[PDB]
């Protein structure tokens, strides 16, 4: 029968929970007539009536740590500690609070229009696809509410942790849980994880290889997972959170615009889309797919026991359904995408590069039947017998999901000690030794010619090198006139080595659009999808490394549009833009519609070499500066995420308790005991922080269990006879499951995980991901991927050191613009009023490669990521803890240049942000570095200073006086500088800074001061 | 080059007669593309005062009132009752929108003396009695668009916009 | 209709010469009623030019300033490039609503010219540098109330609050 009646879950608990109670006029409280739940009731409108019995007596109190933070007596009674204010902590850090103000639902009248604005839009639907509206309201429940200018709301004032919504999302993702053990048993803990993806993204000569590549590693698990957003609703993934998802909400409206609904309420929410889920560009409008692949490959999902096909929910029949399911629809995915891909390569047999795709995909379906990227699927189950017994929860039915999501971690830690490349799966033998091989081009005159993109595999398209191609295209099987070179060429560079799997990733990047077949996922029928690519012919124009390399250039010449074009206008690069081509690279769209051509190719004009001679002289004559080969690739990531969302301490204090420290954590007894009460003292400002902090006083010491409690049982029994209306008299225990829980916590040195905590981290995840999204096209540069907290761009090496100050600045929720409508605000997010959270306490690495514009990519990015991983785990610098140095471990910043490294602090104390006066120091010592740049530009100092600090480090080091240090750099400035009287004045704080090594092929100097150096060295170095 | 200008859209008369600059440049930011009036700026916090309609500042949160802008100047006799001001057009509120901007403006807009004498009281008003939406169009909406009735079929679509969205609080007295 | 200044903190040394006598009305908006400031105005779209420290009206809803509601009258020579309004006092956006209600309130707001040629590309600044809020609480929050430091000498529950409620928008241009 019909059941999962979430959407109540959704709502059980309003937007409007936090004024109503401790109201000041006291309005909404008398014109809707057990208390506040009466506005939601009211709010009741849309769909099925609410069930009160089956998520107040659980799944609110399992979903957040309220109910064991307050305690299940002062959670419920809500009165009897009571605060006037309203504030709203980040849950990371307990220390910085808001000022929510009152812009909320106050009138009996706004309320209906509230409902009004929800109505109109979900009126439209009908009861069909009783899913569906479900599915949109989930997204949408909170972008109406933020919209319209709403603040939002904790979930209550006596702890000001999680958000309102988190809240509610966190008791619906419980509600799969809950309805599934209410119903005869079970419980469900899904977890999928891409094998190898850093392997598989360095896999490609350009660009337009890498960008595919991380963008099926998100499509394909974004195929997996359309059954389940569309099979139990879109709140049933815990990682990534879907309520700021670029990819869902595409897949969401476009279900939308499938079935047929009127182009009018379409638009109504596609703006809400367009402004808030994107920053305010429509162009995956223009495109027809999202343009940034941001699925993580590595998801979460809460299962319930149930299933369909009985056309209804019905019982689980085993305990391995969802590992084989979701095995069958990846590699159902892949071979639905090659098909798609076949079939639209038939439709267009002609542009003879699609020809050749044809006439490969035919020879070598054989060996494209296994996808070539496999994942990694564990599971872990709960029965009732864990959570109830037999009347209610238990006590400890809350450390629950805790133990079983530590649980799955866990097995996927066992599996990853094995690594098995997808290129396994494959079948070579009889291929390479019986020269079974299919090879379109030359036969190799030895053995069968390994590929040129992946290195690994057998090439089964071997363009010829570029003697004379379109003689030696003709006469063989890859070309049937002089017309298709001019097409094959275009996207195979003369001499590429191509397999299979390779070839299919041109073959898709050679149009980025077949990639909806997954995006959509049983939606469409495949033909149906072809039909519409094969009806629009729009061009989707992805740089390559030259083209970045070239930014400055292309800048500079639309700045002398019709000068630098007087002389041209025979050249095609002064030519008018005739097509209707576009690009996912924000700055060549800012372009492109400015006077150049951006379509040609800087391997051909200025980086060739027939030519040059004339664009030298060009730019000689025109003030133009030559360009550089070299750009940058910036790679970020966040440092113990996992950590992170166990729960640990190691996120606060990154290189004390390292991994290790919770193999035993009573080593590390002191500074877990300090920190987490520091944390939970000031998580909650009400009237129990004095309550809470006289729970720890006991626990404090061993205190034995009550035997102490008789000091604070006081504190509380004073308070509950503060009120009447209190029905019952419960104080007696739940005084000591108060510090049974507080001792549970500072024993096992970690906040206890629940979904509240992990709706409420990874959609702060995907909100730092819009943000730095659009910090990436500020400096120019090209996303080829950035899912929350990992990031890969391309860079010009001129904005590499402002880029990574500013998105680390940003992502502990700190700067100076706006990125769009994401107003960033001193560790919080600010949406239109709208206050979300961020990871100020996360440390945040950086590995920036000065890569030339043709170097192999694939070393280039297996360098990148083997500098980060590890790197950040290998070094070590002298950090501060409560006024004591310490050795820290993340938070760098890893610039190298073929054979010169550097590495920058970014946090200088370890717990990184305890204030707001913290969110200056981040990263201050890259406007130092850039302060430093700013000065070589205007000549004021010299390049020498670069060659010239060593005959003075020998003395800086050995020194214990500051006041001398600072004149001692003062006189090694003054001696390099060229103008009257600089004045740098490095901030003093740095000297003494003493980067370490655990004895790795990476030299480093072991001061900071000299990493100063050398980063301006790698920097200028990029301009060479 | 770039010097443009906010007018609004309310339900009374008495607008055309603030500028005889109709056309200014190439274009407007506001962009009928025959599905609807996009690109619509959102002043928040500011109202009308309904005699010789003027935009007033106010301050309670929940006033605005939503204009198009053209690129023009008021009347080539006014700046010394209208408030000009720049910015980089990443601080504009607009609506519905449907692309990038120029992101460097030159704007005036109705500037009103508050005048503290009157008790500061206000009341919505929404568009409707649709000879007042025939009017502004055919009052504005030609001589900023002489597209529309030109080759534009729906210009019923643009009198359904302007009935559904454009709204603004008055202090009605 | 008591009149009222609103006056507001910015991290500079100008908010000393503004208003002669502090007072003026037979109460304060504002209140440090035994847990720090309560009721704070708060105004939309607006952001202080610290020189010559007055706010400043823009239009992006970004921008907002926060100061203390008091009593008294603006300069006794202003209304040339002050400002002079009224409010009802329920249309309000307050922080922390603990005080009276006036409903019906004239105001005077700090303010200044916009000089419609510099791009004000503006930054959020919340208050930093203790020693300014130490000799703050010592310029206004000691001349504004006598209670101050009179009655109660624990100021600290005012001196988190500066830091914590007080947040304005530097243009920094
Ligand atoms: N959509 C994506 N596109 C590109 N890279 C991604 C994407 N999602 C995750 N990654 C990266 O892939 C890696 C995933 O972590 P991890 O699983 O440890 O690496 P891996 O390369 O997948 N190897 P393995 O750990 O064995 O699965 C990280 O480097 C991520 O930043
Ligand atoms: N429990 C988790 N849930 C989801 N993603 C995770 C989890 N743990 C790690 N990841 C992500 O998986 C990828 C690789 O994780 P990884 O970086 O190896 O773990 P980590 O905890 O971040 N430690 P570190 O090496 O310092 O970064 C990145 O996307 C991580 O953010
Ligand atoms: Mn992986
Ligand atoms: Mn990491
Ligand atoms: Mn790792
Ligand atoms: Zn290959």
């Amino acid at each position: 029968e019909f059941l999962d009646y979430k959407i109540i879950a959704l709502l059980h608990d309003p937007p409007n929970k936090a004024w109503v109670i401790t109201g000041r006029a006291r309005n909404l409280t008398q014109q809707l007539s057990r208390k506040h739940e009466k506005v939601a009731k009211y709010i009741i409108n849309q769909l099925f009536g609410k069930n009160y019995s089956e998520k107040v007596d659980n799944a609110d109190k399992l979903a957040s740590s309220i109910d064991r933070y307050l305690g299940s007596i002062v959670y419920k009674e809500r009165s009897l500690f009571e605060n006037r204010s309203i504030f709203l902590k980040n849950i990371l850090l307990s220390n910085i609070q808001r000022d929510i103000g009152n812009l909320f639902p106050k009138d009996k009248s706004k309320l209906d229009n509230l409902i009004l604005e929800y109505k109109k839009l979900l009126n439209v639907i009908n009861k069909t696809n009783l899913i569906l509206k479900y599915q949109l309201f989930y997204l949408i429940y909170e972008l109406v509410w933020i919209d319209s200018k709403y603040e939002n709301t904790p979930s209550d004032t006596r702890n000001p942790t999680h958000t309102i919504f988190d809240h509610l999302y966190a008791t619906a993702a419980m509600m799969n849980w809950i309805l599934s053990l209410e119903k005869e048993a079970k419980g469900y803990l899904l977890g999928i994880d891409t094998i190898g993806v850093a392997d598989f993204i360095s896999k490609g000569r350009k660009t337009r290889d890498l960008w595919i590549s991380s963008y099926l590693v998100s499509a394909l698990l974004w195929y997996v997972i359309t059954w389940f957003i569309e099979e139990y609703g879109p709140d049933v993934i815990l990682f990534p959170s879907l309520r700021f998802n670029q990819f869902y909400a595409f897949y969401l409206l476009e279900k939308l615009r499938k079935e047929g609904v009127s182009e009018d309420v379409i638009d109504e929410i596609k703006e809400l889309i367009t402004k808030y889920i994107f920053n305010g560009d429509d162009l995956f409008e223009n495109l027809k797919i999202p343009p940034y692949p941001i699925i993580p490959g590595r998801i979460t999902l809460i299962l319930p026991g149930l299933i369909r096909e009985g056309e209804e929910y019905k019982k689980v029949q085993d305990d391995n359904c969802f590992i084989s399911k979701v095995k069958e629809r990846y590699n159902e995915g892949w071979r639905k995408l090659i098909e798609g891909l076949r079939c639209y390569s038939e439709r267009k047999r002609e542009d003879g590069f699609w020809n050749l795709v044809c006439r490969v995909l035919k020879l070598t379906e054989d060996l494209l039947q296994t996808t070539p990227l496999n994942i990694r699927v564990k599971q872990v189950s709960v029965t009732e017998d864990e959570i109830f017994n037999n009347n209610k929860l238990r006590s400890d039915s809350w450390k629950i999901y805790d133990n079983k999501y530590r649980q799955l971690v866990s097995e996927f830690k066992k599996s990853k000690l094995v690594k098995v490349t997808p290129e396994s799966r494959l079948k070579l033998f009889e291929l390479t030794k019986f020269d079974k091989l299919p090879q379109i081009g030359e036969k190799s005159k030895r053995g069968y010619e390994f590929c040129t993109s992946c290195g690994v595999l057998p090439a089964v398209v071997i363009m010829p090198k570029e003697d004379e191609l379109e003689k030696k295209l003709i006469d063989l099987g890859i070309a049937r006139d002089e017309k298709d070179v001019r097409s094959i060429k275009n996207m195979i560079s003369p001499g590429e080595r191509l397999c299979p799997w390779c070839l299919v990733k041109r073959a898709l990047g050679a149009e980025p659009r077949l990639m909806r077949i997954l995006l959509l996922g049983d939606l469409y029928s495949v033909e149906k999808i072809v039909n519409e690519i094969v009806s629009r012919d729009v061009k989707i124009e992805i740089p390559s490394t030259s083209d970045i390399a070239s930014i400055k250039t292309f800048e500079e010449m639309i700045e002398k549009k019709n000068e630098i074009c007087e002389d041209l206008k025979e050249e095609e690069v002064c030519e008018k833009p005739s097509e209707s081509v576009l690009s996912m690279w924000q700055w060549f769209n800012k372009n492109y519609y400015n006077g150049i051509n951006l379509t040609i190719d800087p391997e051909e004009y200025w980086f060739s070499e027939k030519r040059r001679r004339y664009y030298f002289s060009v730019f000689r004559r025109h003030r133009i500066t030559f360009p550089s080969p070299y750009y940058a690739l910036v790679r970020a990531d966040s440092d113990y995420l996992g950590d992170l969302l166990e729960g640990k301490l190691t996120p606060y204090l990154a290189g004390i308790i390292d991994s290790g420290d919770y193999a035993n954590i009573s080593e590390k007894k002191e500074e877990v005991n300090k920190l987490l009460e520091e944390y939970l003292v000031n998580a909650g400002s009400g009237s129990i922080v004095d309550y809470v902090k006289t729970v720890l006083k006991c626990i404090r010491e061993n205190l034995n269990k009550c035997s102490c409690a008789e000091k604070i049982y006081s504190n509380e029994v004073a308070k509950v006879m503060f009120r009447v209306n209190v029905e019952k008299a419960n104080v007696e225990e739940e005084v000591k499951n108060s510090l049974e829980y507080f001792e549970t916590i500072l024993n096992e040195g970690r906040i206890i995980v629940t979904p509240a905590w992990h709706v409420s981290i990874s959609s702060a995840l995907n909100r730092g991901l819009l943000v730095e999204l659009e910090l990436v096209n500020k400096h120019k540069g090209f996303v080829i991927y950035a899912g929350g907290d990992d990031l890969l761009a391309m860079l010009p090496v001129d904005e590499v050191l402002d880029f990574i100050k500013e998105s680390r600045r940003a992502f502990a929720g700190f700067g100076t613009e706006k990125l769009g409508n994401m107003c960033l605000e001193n560790g919080f997010v600010r949406i239109n009023n709208a206050y979300y959270p961020s990871l100020p306490i996360v440390g945040r690495s950086y590995s920036v490669i000065i890569a030339h514009y043709a170097d192999p990519l694939f070393f280039v990015i297996n360098d990148s990521y083997n500098l980060l991983e590890e790197g950040k785990e290998i070094i070590r610098y002298r950090v501060m803890y409560n006024g004591e140095y310490k050795d820290a471990k993340k938070d760098v910043a890893i610039f190298r240049y073929q054979g010169l490294t550097s590495v920058i602090p970014l946090s200088l104390k370890r717990p990184i942000v305890s204030s707001v006066s913290d969110f200056n120091e981040i990263a201050s010592i890259i406007d130092v570095i850039l302060e430093l740049k700013k000065r070589i530009d205007e000549g004021r100092i010299s390049v020498s200073l670069l060659y010239d600090y060593e005959k003075y480090k020998h003395l800086i080091v050995a020194s214990d006086e500051k006041y001398l240090t600072e004149f001692l750099v003062k006189d090694w400035i003054k001696r390099n500088s060229l103008r009257k009287h600089v004045e740098f004045t490095i901030d003093e704080k740095l000297y003494g800074v003493r980067l370490t090594i655990e004895n790795y092929p990476i030299k480093i100097p072991n001061d900071l001061i000299s990493n100063i150096v050398y980063t301006l060295r790698i920097i200028y170095g990029g301009e060479k | 080059s770039t010097q443009r200008e906010y007018v609004f859209i309310p339900i009374t008369n008495s607008i055309t007669i603030d500028v005889k600059i109709t056309i200014g440049g190439s274009d407007h930011i506001t962009n009928i593309d025959e599905r609807g009036i996009h690109n619509v700026l959102v002043i928040t916090g500011y109202a009308v005062d309904e005699k010789n309609g003027r935009l007033v500042p106010t301050l309670d949160p929940c006033d605005y009132v939503k204009g198009i802008l053209v690129a023009g100047t008021p009347q080539q006799a006014q700046s010394n009752d209208f408030l000009t001001l720049k910015l980089p057009a990443n601080k504009l509120y607009l609506i519905r929108k449907k692309g990038n901007i120029s992101d460097d403006l030159k704007i005036y807009i109705p500037y009103s003396s508050p005048d503290a004498r009157n008790s500061m009281k206000t009341k919505p008003v929404s568009i409707s009695d649709d000879t007042i939406v025939n009017n502004i169009i055919k009052e504005v909406f030609d001589k900023i668009y002489n597209i529309t009735q030109k080759e534009k079929v729906k210009i019923e679509k643009v009198k359904e916009d302007i009935k559904e969205l454009f709204s603004y609080y008055a202090l009605e007295q």
